[PDB]
């Protein structure tokens, strides 16, 4: 609260004179190392106490901005480039679920518009590369075609499919069963049995791919990279 | 024929620089702007007092100028790039004026966006177009080359169309989202001190490698 | 050097010491909330399933780049800041003098609904604007997709065929050649003029010489990188009449200096 | 798309101090001296706002009177800038403050002539 | 081990002398 | 007035301050330890009066920052000289004590326009929103302006108060009279400032870049200065009453 | 008042004098939109002898580059009519 934020300000003043310190000393020996440009990326960052939750068996890629109240559930994956904010509320992601590449999931900044609605992404969630969700909910099962934007407030129920490239507009509710697409988002067709099948699979298969970059990326930093950055002419 | 490079490097333990100077064109960033840590900065832009970039944009001013002015926002994913030249014949510097809202996922080449605007996530403005002072385009708009958004008015669609002509209230709001985006970014820009500890890291990352 | 030198040396020690002390107490203080910054783990090309990227000697690969698994970049090409090109399931070929901006997806699918499943195949002299998706389909050479275009599974750019900025191409569409394609759904709109391709030609060749600059910037080692930062802070202003009091003439250094074939003119 | 920038570009030509004719291009709504900076014609860093209390004629044109007619008359405090800036004290009839005209779509083909620039940039 | 720049080390000793001997002119003043 | 716009601008700030200190040493050990008289006092008064009138008058016509600030400067001398002409121990003091405050309300106004000078600050209309492109810096220039009005409590309301009473006792009702109009006027061009940097909402901005630690370090110790002044003025009154005795005991 | 260019009426009489009493153009074809080639029978060696002569008469040189628009006597008037350097 206040008086935890009050000691988190007072702990970056003792912090800002701990470095200082440590550079002067470092400026005695003839040292610069520290005026290096090394990125300041987080993977996870927190505002304050709010914090990313994420499952010990979930793939986030290191690219990835996971900001503020974030949750991530089992079996869930986080690919490359992705953005999720949670700040001025809560972005929560169920188990199984796959937000992939270079999407992001974020809430209102600002209470301008009204109160800020949270993102709720529900269980095998199929996120497609690059698209947009703000401020709305998803439920289990579902598809979200990727390049498509969902706005606030907007519900897309179990089984609903919105269609690559789709701008569904503030409030609609997609139901159960249903295909929409275009812009503005409209009910094109009924979802075929096979395609909630192919659903299912895919989102097993995404977990699947996730444990297998998870593997890949937990990899120890090679050494011979490093001493080639270093002894560059 | 695909003949690789053995010393290319795999794995930079720096990671993308944020500020790339292109020769003498530095990127300028006021003291009191956030820049997102993740954000790339390239060449001829400028970043004024009280604006904030946002995770994963990505300014490019290599052909031109980029300005993003006092108190305005690019948000996140936003790609501003601009061109040598405009088919209108205008200078093709991309300009975003101030208490300008750029919503998340917006490219953005060699536009003009004149001071108190909205533009929708996932929008697109296009080469030598112009948003004029107090407009509003909805998300998912697509601004074709050389068209203009007129001043007082709220624009959408692929490609953009007219709408409905603003209010007064409404246009009276759009100074005061940009100032509530800026009161949001100063949170993020407390969370830095002006070093980071990395440095630390890589020292002793050196001493295990003797 | 000397006792001197030991003697300060030492010192610097201590001061060193106490400073991080001294953080570490103020981070005891902030309640350990916040998460620290680390070494940077994002790697620009990795392997995945025993695949490794295959990238030309001359290609800009931007460090924040991510290329990933069996994919082929050829020569004179480049990848932007933020591209994704995850080759895992399949195999994304891209070929020369092409262009991939900034923030684009490049995916491949293992199997698809219907159909027979094919690779993503970038031709020669190939522009892709910034933050496209393109998703297992083929773009021919001399082509030009447009900023924030989307290609489903299937699609067919044809040579010398465009698709417009923000076009939703949906699956196993075929963009035949001389034409612009544009809209959500994508559709005809009309016949690119011989001036729009030799606009797409040199879209194609201005990419290549702007990737030479970038890459030449983002390769250089913190010793060049603190030397251009003190030579561009001395030449960032002039007075030219003390020179010529003075006699003499300031010259800027070449390694501030862009190439020609960069510059507006 | 129904509203282009070209619905507002009005085609003008520049004489510069060396005399040649120079095609240059502005919106209708601004000014002519945001058109003349548009190509450097005159040094923008030397007029950086459009308004009579922030100018010392750095902004002066002369414009021959078929299209002076088709401009509003000069006020008062035009015509004492452009005076006191004379370096003779001389109000020149042909003289017009570029920072006080505004571009229109019945100034399409309008001729104008850009003086040598005055020193503007004080100690 | 040790700082080479003696330069360096002569402006550090002039700091100490003068924040020293800044002490001691309070103290015996 | 053309030498102060045309130098470069530390040295209009350098010649705004020191050579008036001093002229001033040397005025007062000529004349008041010398002996013509009245005829001398009578020089300064109609130079005074002169100095006071035209300072507000050109003052008022100006649209550029450094003419308003010399022209602002003739002005106080004109008010500082009142002092001198009346030939009395308290006229020797009020002279030093309103050199003393101009001296460093003309050290925070230049320090404040070299800040500005970074940009290229020219006229005055190029302050227009500053208040919102540089609160502290608006507020801060604000109290130079009214402190240059003389409005109290701020540092400036002393040497429009020694000049209305050296006017009411050696009976110059004229004087009075020629210092309540140019005050008023001097107000009016100085708030003019402040309405510029408050008040005006124009449609091209200019961003300053800001000051460096030195200016502002200056800025902020004048500011508390000017502000504060009149809670503890009981140092500058006593050094300034020994000054003025010191010149002949 | 000092002004900066010549007068469009007075401009038109001295255009229409010197191509008048050139060599080979008769004072009846003459108009204020006459052309030279067409409508003088003047080949180009001799409109550009005409266009040199306009130099002379108003005492400034017309760009080479520009001299090509200049072919009857309304482009002539409306260009040295405008030229600030015409005297
Ligand atoms: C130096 C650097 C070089 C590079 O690499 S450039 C890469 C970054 N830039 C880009 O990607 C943008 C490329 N240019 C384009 O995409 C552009 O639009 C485009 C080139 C298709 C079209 O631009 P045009 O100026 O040629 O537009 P048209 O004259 O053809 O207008 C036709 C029509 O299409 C509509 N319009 C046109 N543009 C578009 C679109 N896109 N979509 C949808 N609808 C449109 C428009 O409303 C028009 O009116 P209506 O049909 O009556 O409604
Ligand atoms: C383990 C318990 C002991 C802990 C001791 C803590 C005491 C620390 C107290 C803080 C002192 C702050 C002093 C501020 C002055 C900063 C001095 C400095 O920066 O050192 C510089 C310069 O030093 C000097 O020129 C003179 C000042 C040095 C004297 C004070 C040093 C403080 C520590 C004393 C170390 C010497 C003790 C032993 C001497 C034999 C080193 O040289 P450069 O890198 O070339 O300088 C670059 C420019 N810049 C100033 C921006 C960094
Ligand atoms: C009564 C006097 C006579 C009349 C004259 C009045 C003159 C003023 C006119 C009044 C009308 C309203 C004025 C509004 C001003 C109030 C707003 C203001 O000044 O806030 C400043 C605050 O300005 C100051 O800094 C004032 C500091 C003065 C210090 C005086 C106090 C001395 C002792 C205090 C000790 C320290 C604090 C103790 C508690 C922590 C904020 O400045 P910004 O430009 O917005 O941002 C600053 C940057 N940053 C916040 C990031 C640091
Ligand atoms: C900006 C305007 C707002 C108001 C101004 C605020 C600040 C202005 C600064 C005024 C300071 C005036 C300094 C007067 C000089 C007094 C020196 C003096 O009398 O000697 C001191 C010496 O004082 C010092 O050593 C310190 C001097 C002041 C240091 C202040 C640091 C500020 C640096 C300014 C630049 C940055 C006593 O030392 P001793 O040698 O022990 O005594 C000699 C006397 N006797 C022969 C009888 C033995
Ligand atoms: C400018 C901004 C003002 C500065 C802020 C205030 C200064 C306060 C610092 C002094 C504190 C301690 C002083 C120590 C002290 O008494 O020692 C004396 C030093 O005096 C001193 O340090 C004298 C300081 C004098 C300040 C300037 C006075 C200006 C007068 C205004 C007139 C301007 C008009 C000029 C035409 C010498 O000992 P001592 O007492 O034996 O020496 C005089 C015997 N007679
Ligand atoms: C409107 C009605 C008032 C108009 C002006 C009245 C002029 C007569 C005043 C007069 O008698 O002046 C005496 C001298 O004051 C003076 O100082 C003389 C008059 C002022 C001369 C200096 C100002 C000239 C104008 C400056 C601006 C214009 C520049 C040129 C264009 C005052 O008697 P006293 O005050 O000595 O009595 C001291 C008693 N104890
Ligand atoms: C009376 C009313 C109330 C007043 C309040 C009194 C309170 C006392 C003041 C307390 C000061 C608070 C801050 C102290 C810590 C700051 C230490 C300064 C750090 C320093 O070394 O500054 C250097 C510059 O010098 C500087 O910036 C120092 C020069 C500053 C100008 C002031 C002194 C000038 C000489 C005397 C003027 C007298 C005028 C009066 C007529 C380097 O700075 P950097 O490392 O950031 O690099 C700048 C880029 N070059
Ligand atoms: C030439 C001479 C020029 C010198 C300039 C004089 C300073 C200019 C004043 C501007 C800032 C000062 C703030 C005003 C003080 C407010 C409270 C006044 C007060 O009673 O405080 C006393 C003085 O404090 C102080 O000493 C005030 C702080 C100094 C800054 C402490 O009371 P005391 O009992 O210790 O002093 C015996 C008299 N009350
Ligand atoms: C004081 C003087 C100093 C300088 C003296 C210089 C003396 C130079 C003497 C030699 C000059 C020449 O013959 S230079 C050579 C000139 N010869 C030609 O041009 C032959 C081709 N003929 C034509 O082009 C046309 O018959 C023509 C009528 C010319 C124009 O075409 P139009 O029919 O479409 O008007
Ligand atoms: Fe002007
Ligand atoms: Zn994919």
């Amino acid at each position: 609260g206040t008086l935890g934020r009050a000691f988190y300000s007072v702990g970056f003043w003792i912090r800002e004179t701990g470095q200082a310190l440590d550079r002067l000393g470092c400026r005695l020996q003839g040292k610069n190392y520290f005026r290096e440009q090394l990125s300041r990326h987080r993977t996870l960052m927190n505002v304050f106490d709010k914090a990313p939750i994420v499952d010990k068996e979930a793939f986030v890629a290191p690219s990835a901005s996971v900001i503020g109240d974030v949750h991530i559930g089992r079996g869930s994956s986080i690919w490359y480039g992705c953005v999720l904010r949670g700040d001025v509320n809560t972005v929560s992601v169920g188990s199984g679920t796959n937000i992939q590449d270079n999407s992001l999931v974020h809430v209102a900044k600002s209470n301008l518009s009204g109160k800020v609605h949270p993102t709720i992404i529900g269980d095998n969630v199929t996120i497609g590369h690059s698209a947009v969700l703000h401020g709305c909910t998803v439920e289990d099962e579902t598809f979200i075609g990727m390049g498509a934007t969902l706005l606030d407030g907007v519900v897309v129920e179990k089984h609903g499919m919105v269609a690559a490239g789709a701008l569904v507009r503030q409030n609609t509710r997609i139901p159960s069963g249903e295909v929409w697409g275009g812009n503005p988002a409209r009910f094109l067709r009924k979802l075929t049995d096979e395609e909630i099948a192919f659903i299912s699979q895919s989102a097993t298969n995404y977990s699947n791919l996730a444990q297998a970059h998870a593997a890949e990326n937990a990899k120890p930093l090679n050494v011979i990279e490093f001493e080639k950055v270093l002894r560059k002419k | 024929q695909v003949t690789p490079s053995p010393d290319r490097v795999k794995w930079d333990y720096r990671g993308q620089r944020q500020i790339i100077p292109l020769g003498q064109w530095l990127p300028k960033v006021a003291v009191d702007a956030y820049v997102a840590p993740n954000v790339v900065l390239a060449g001829q832009v400028t970043v004024w007092d009280g604006s904030s970039v946002w995770n994963g944009a990505v300014l490019r001013g290599d052909l031109n100028k980029i300005t993003v002015g006092f108190c305005s926002n690019v948000q996140e994913r936003c790609v501003v790039h601009a061109a040598w030249s405009s088919p209108t014949g205008l200078p093709a510097q991309t300009l975003i004026d101030r208490y300008v809202t750029v919503g998340a996922y917006s490219l953005l080449r060699s536009c003009t966006i004149e001071p108190e605007c909205i533009i929708g996530q996932h929008s697109i403005l296009m080469e030598g177009s112009l948003v004029e002072t107090r407009s509003i385009l909805e998300a998912g708009s697509v601004l074709p080359p050389g068209r203009r958004i007129p001043s007082g008015e709220l624009w959408g669609g692929n490609p953009a169309r007219f709408i409905r002509t603003l209010t007064n209230e409404e246009t009276l709001e759009i100074p005061k989202l940009a100032v509530a985006i800026n009161h949001l970014s100063g949170d993020y820009f407390s969370e830095f001190l002006p070093y980071s500890t990395i440095y630390l890291e890589v020292e002793k990352f050196k001493k295990s490698l003797g | 050097m000397g006792t001197l030198g030991r003697a300060i040396y030492t010192v610097g020690n201590w001061i060193r010491g106490t400073g991080q002390a001294l953080d570490r107490v103020g981070s005891l203080l902030q309640g350990s909330h916040r998460i620290e910054e680390h070494l940077s783990r994002h790697r620009t090309l990795m392997n995945v399933f025993d695949k490794s990227p295959l990238v030309d000697k001359d290609v800009f690969v931007a460090p924040s780049a991510s290329v990933i698994g069996d994919v082929q970049i050829g020569k004179g090409s480049s990848i932007w800041y933020g591209c994704v090109l995850r080759g895992d399931v399949n195999n994304i070929s891209v070929g020369s003098g092409t262009n991939i901006q900034d923030n684009t997806l490049v995916h491949v699918a293992k199997t698809n609904i219907s159909g027979k499943v094919l690779p993503t195949l970038i031709g020669d002299n190939v522009t892709v604007g910034h933050s496209a998706v393109i998703h297992g389909c083929t773009v021919e050479d001399d082509a030009f997709v447009g900023m924030g275009a989307t290609l489903l599974d299937g699609v067919v750019v044809e040579k010398h065929a465009m698709v417009a900025a923000g076009s939703l191409v949906k699956q196993n569409t075929r963009i035949p050649s001389g034409e612009v394609w544009g809209g959500n759904p994508a559709k005809f709109m009309r016949k690119l003029t011989d001036e729009e391709i030799v606009y797409i030609s040199q879209s194609a060749k201005n990419y290549i010489n702007l990737a030479q600059i970038h890459a030449s910037e983002n390769s250089k080692s913190f010793e060049q990188i603190e030397v251009e930062r003190a030579l561009r802070k001395k030449y960032a202003r002039k007075d030219e009449d003390y020179d010529s009091m003075l006699g003499i003439t300031r010259e800027t250094p070449p390694e501030l200096i862009l190439p020609d074939n960069v510059l507006p003119g | 798309g129904s509203k282009k920038v070209s619905d507002r570009i009005v085609k003008l030509s520049a004489i510069d101090p060396d005399g040649y004719k120079q095609d240059i291009i502005g919106l209708s709504g601004q000014t002519l001296l945001r058109a003349l900076t548009h190509t450097g014609l005159i040094d923008p860093a030397s007029h950086r706002l459009d308004d009579i209390e922030a100018c010392s004629a750095e902004c002066e044109v002369q414009i021959a009177e078929e299209w002076l007619e088709k401009l509003p008359p000069r006020t008062y405090d035009e015509e004492y800038v452009l005076k006191r800036s004379s370096r003779s004290r001389i109000l020149n009839k042909h003289s017009r403050l570029g920072c006080q005209v505004v571009l229109t779509q019945e100034l399409q083909g309008m001729v104008v002539a850009v003086p040598e620039a005055k020193p503007w940039d004080i100690p | 081990k040790v700082s080479e720049d003696k330069n360096r080390n002569y402006a550090v000793v002039a700091g100490v002398v003068a924040i020293v001997g800044s002490i001691g002119w309070y103290l015996k003043a | 007035p053309d030498i102060y716009e045309g130098s470069p601008t530390p040295v209009t700030a350098f010649l705004s301050i020191a050579p008036k200190i001093s002229i001033f040493a040397n005025i007062l050990r000529v004349f008041i330890y010398g002996s013509y008289g009245a005829t001398l006092q009578q020089i300064f008064f109609f130079c005074s009066i002169a100095s006071m009138i035209l300072g507000a008058l050109a003052a008022m016509a100006q649209t550029k920052v450094k003419r308003l600030l010399a022209y602002s400067s003739i002005g106080h001398v004109g008010y500082i000289c009142i002092g001198f002409s009346c030939g009395t121990i308290e006229g020797i003091q009020s002279l030093l004590i309103g050199i003393f405050i101009y001296a460093l309300m003309t050290m925070d106004a230049f320090a404040i326009v070299l800040a500005l000078r970074q940009t290229r600050v020219k006229y005055i209309a190029d302050l227009g929103a500053l208040a919102k492109t540089n609160p502290i810096l608006a507020i801060t220039f604000s109290i130079t302006m009214f402190s240059y009005a003389g409005i109290p409590p701020l540092a400036g309301f002393c040497s429009k108060f020694y000049l209305f009473f050296a006017a009411l006792g050696c009976g110059a009702y004229f004087l009075a009279l020629v210092g309540v109009v140019t005050s008023v006027i001097g107000c009016f061009y100085y708030i003019r400032l402040v309405k510029r940097m408050f008040f005006d909402t124009p449609r091209t901005w200019i961003l300053y870049e800001p000051m460096d630690r030195n200016k502002s370090l200056l800025l902020a110790m004048t500011s508390f200065f000017i502000t504060l002044f009149l809670l503890y003025p009981s140092p500058l009154f006593s050094v300034t009453h020994q000054m003025a005795l010191s010149l002949y005991l | 008042v000092r002004g900066s260019f010549l007068d469009k009426s007075e401009v038109t009489d001295r255009v229409l004098s010197v191509v008048k009493n050139f060599q080979k153009v008769d004072p009846s074809k003459v108009t204020p939109k006459a052309n030279f080639q067409n409508d003088l029978g003047l080949d180009s060696l001799d409109s550009v002898e005409v266009v040199m002569a306009l130099e002379e008469e108003f005492g400034f040189e017309i760009p080479d580059n520009e001299a090509d628009k200049i072919q009857s006597i309304d482009l002539a008037v409306d260009f040295i009519a405008s030229h600030p350097q015409a005297k």
